[PDB]
């Protein structure tokens, strides 16, 4: 194939402004020094921080550094600032095709806050659907299951997660289960089970069909 | 087999002046060193690689630099 | 004023055409290898194409190879990148960007260090469809004194949808989530806000969803 595949890691980081942060990234063959580091603010062009394994761009402050050689890199925030939370991009170009990393999601850390969870029963005009509300929680990882007449369901339901809020670096998740009205009225109590960290037990809310 | 290779290099010198492929000349996976000049000068470079194995690529390496000179 | 401004992206059926363009700026457009690199909404980086000043070499990536066609007019310092049997998977944002490596140069730069602010391609069977509003009751059953109410806007296409609250009076706790692309093809999100308890009986809560695509602007009031 000869295709050079890019492995970032983590995934996903949470840091303090003044931390140091570090992000890996992986070459599934040698590049030598043939790999350069992006910034991605939300909704703007990648920017080029570094493009040699170690060469700061021009104007690139002097906080950012890279380094490694051959399969093994690192981008190294020495004291992070609040403009650095974004998304780093590592690309190889040591032979096209041009390969991406997933890419590492830096993120404001904050202290666990346990969601408040509620359940907004349907209102239709065929059919209509169930939504289960968690708001302003952290950090963003929490399992949603639904259980309609104590009933695991699967693949009906579909999740949606705010943005790190600017305030108070929250997350918010809406969970809508859609059925018809035939499947909607076979079933009387109908579950959102929420789990979190921050949260001593599993909670959950639940309606009867017809308030 | 030799063509082969011209795809590989050429692909390799195309957002960087120097690179490192990986070749199966014959039964083994023979890294390779990949560098060009600022005139043109090709160098394909294989250590630990057979007499065998480096007289192909000085072939490979040839056909390619009259190719870039041409 | 180095910069690359793309054009030409939109709304596309399955199967069907469409040619990117792309027009470069404040820099000798013959002396540098171009790339089209797309962005899944939400998702990572794919170099897409390039093609070198002389269009001597031509490279795809293996998704898109066959089906896409790249060229260059230096004459009108253009890049044009024809898209063929377009597929839902190729629904990206879609980056026209310079690379930095010159060959022959006296002092090399390397990666990609001039990108544009991309043209959003869209491919899908969808038809204009207003959205349909639905309440979200505010139901009198704690959360500390906090109530919860919103409005749930599905089955809408294309993006975007703006929600207000209250003609845009009450902004403190609204979360209007990310829309979720349906099974059926279109899209639907949700717009919450938290309330003090009490307000349930006496404040008058307000959607303000305006579809511009479709010409729709619905209010819709939240009652227990």
């Amino acid at each position: 194939t000869g295709e050079i595949v890019m492995t970032s890691s983590p995934a996903t980081l949470s840091v303090s402004p003044g931390e140091r942060v570090t992000l890996f990234c992986r070459a599934s063959q040698s590049v030598i020094s043939n790999l350069a580091w992006y910034q991605q603010k939300s909704g703007q062009a990648p920017r080029l921080l570094i493009y040699g394994a170690s060469t700061r761009a021009t104007g690139i402050p002097s906080r950012f550094s890279g380094s490694g050689s051959g399969t093994e890199f690192t981008l190294t925030i020495s004291s992070l600032q609040s403009e650095d939370f974004a998304v780093y991009f590592c690309q190889q170009y040591n032979n096209w095709p041009l390969t991406f990393g997933g890419g590492t999601q830096v993120n404001v850390q904050r202290t666990v806050a346990a969601p408040s969870v509620f359940i907004f029963p349907p209102s239709d005009s065929g059919t209509a659907s169930v939504v289960c509300l968690l708001n302003n929680f952290y950090p963003r990882e929490a399992k949603v299951q639904w259980k309609v007449d104590n009933a695991l369901q699967s693949g009906n339901s579909q999740e949606s997660v705010t943005e790190q809020d600017s305030k108070d670096s929250t997350y918010s998740l809406s969970s809508t289960l859609t059925l018809s009205k035939a499947d909607y009225e076979k079933h009387k109590v109908y579950a959102c089970e929420v789990t979190h960290q921050g949260l001593s037990s599993p909670v959950t809310k639940s309606f009867n069909r017809g308030e | 087999t030799e063509e082969e290779i011209i795809e590989k290099v050429k692909s390799a010198l195309l957002s960087t002046n120097k690179a490192v492929i990986s070749v199966e000349l014959k039964g083994r996976t023979i890294p390779l060193y990949v560098e060009i000049t600022k005139e043109g000068k090709l160098h394909l470079t294989a250590e630990g690689a057979t007499e065998e194995e480096k007289e192909i690529i000085k072939e490979a390496q040839k056909a390619f630099q009259e190719e870039i000179e041409h | 004023e180095v910069q690359l401004v793309e054009s030409g992206g939109g709304l596309v059926q399955p199967r069907r055409s469409l040619r990117l363009s792309c027009a470069a700026s404040g820099f000798t457009f013959d002396d540098y290898t171009i790339h089209w690199v797309r962005q899944a909404p939400g998702k990572g980086l794919e170099w897409v194409s390039g093609i070198t000043w002389n269009s001597g070499y031509i490279g795809y990536a293996d998704s898109v190879k066959g089906r896409f066609t790249i060229s260059r007019d230096n004459a009108r310092n253009s890049l044009y990148l024809q898209m063929n049997s377009l597929r839902a998977e190729d629904t990206a944002l879609y980056y026209c960007v310079r690379d930095a490596y010159v060959s022959g140069s006296d002092y090399y730069y390397y990666g990609l260090d001039v990108w544009g602010r991309g043209t959003l391609v869209t491919v899908s069977s969808a038809s204009t469809k207003g959205p349909s509003v639905f309440p979200l009751a505010p139901s009198s059953k704690t959360s500390g004194g906090t109530a919860a109410l919103g409005c749930l806007v599905k089955d809408y296409f294309p993006e975007p949808v703006t929600v207000s609250w209250n003609s845009g009076a009450l902004t403190s706790g609204v979360h209007t989530f990310p829309a979720v692309l349906q099974s059926s093809g279109l899209y639907s999100l949700s717009s919450v806000v938290t309330v003090p308890s009490s307000s349930l009986g006496t404040q008058t809560y307000i959607c303000n969803v305006n579809h511009k695509p479709s010409n729709t602007k619905v209010d819709k009031k939240v009652e227990p």
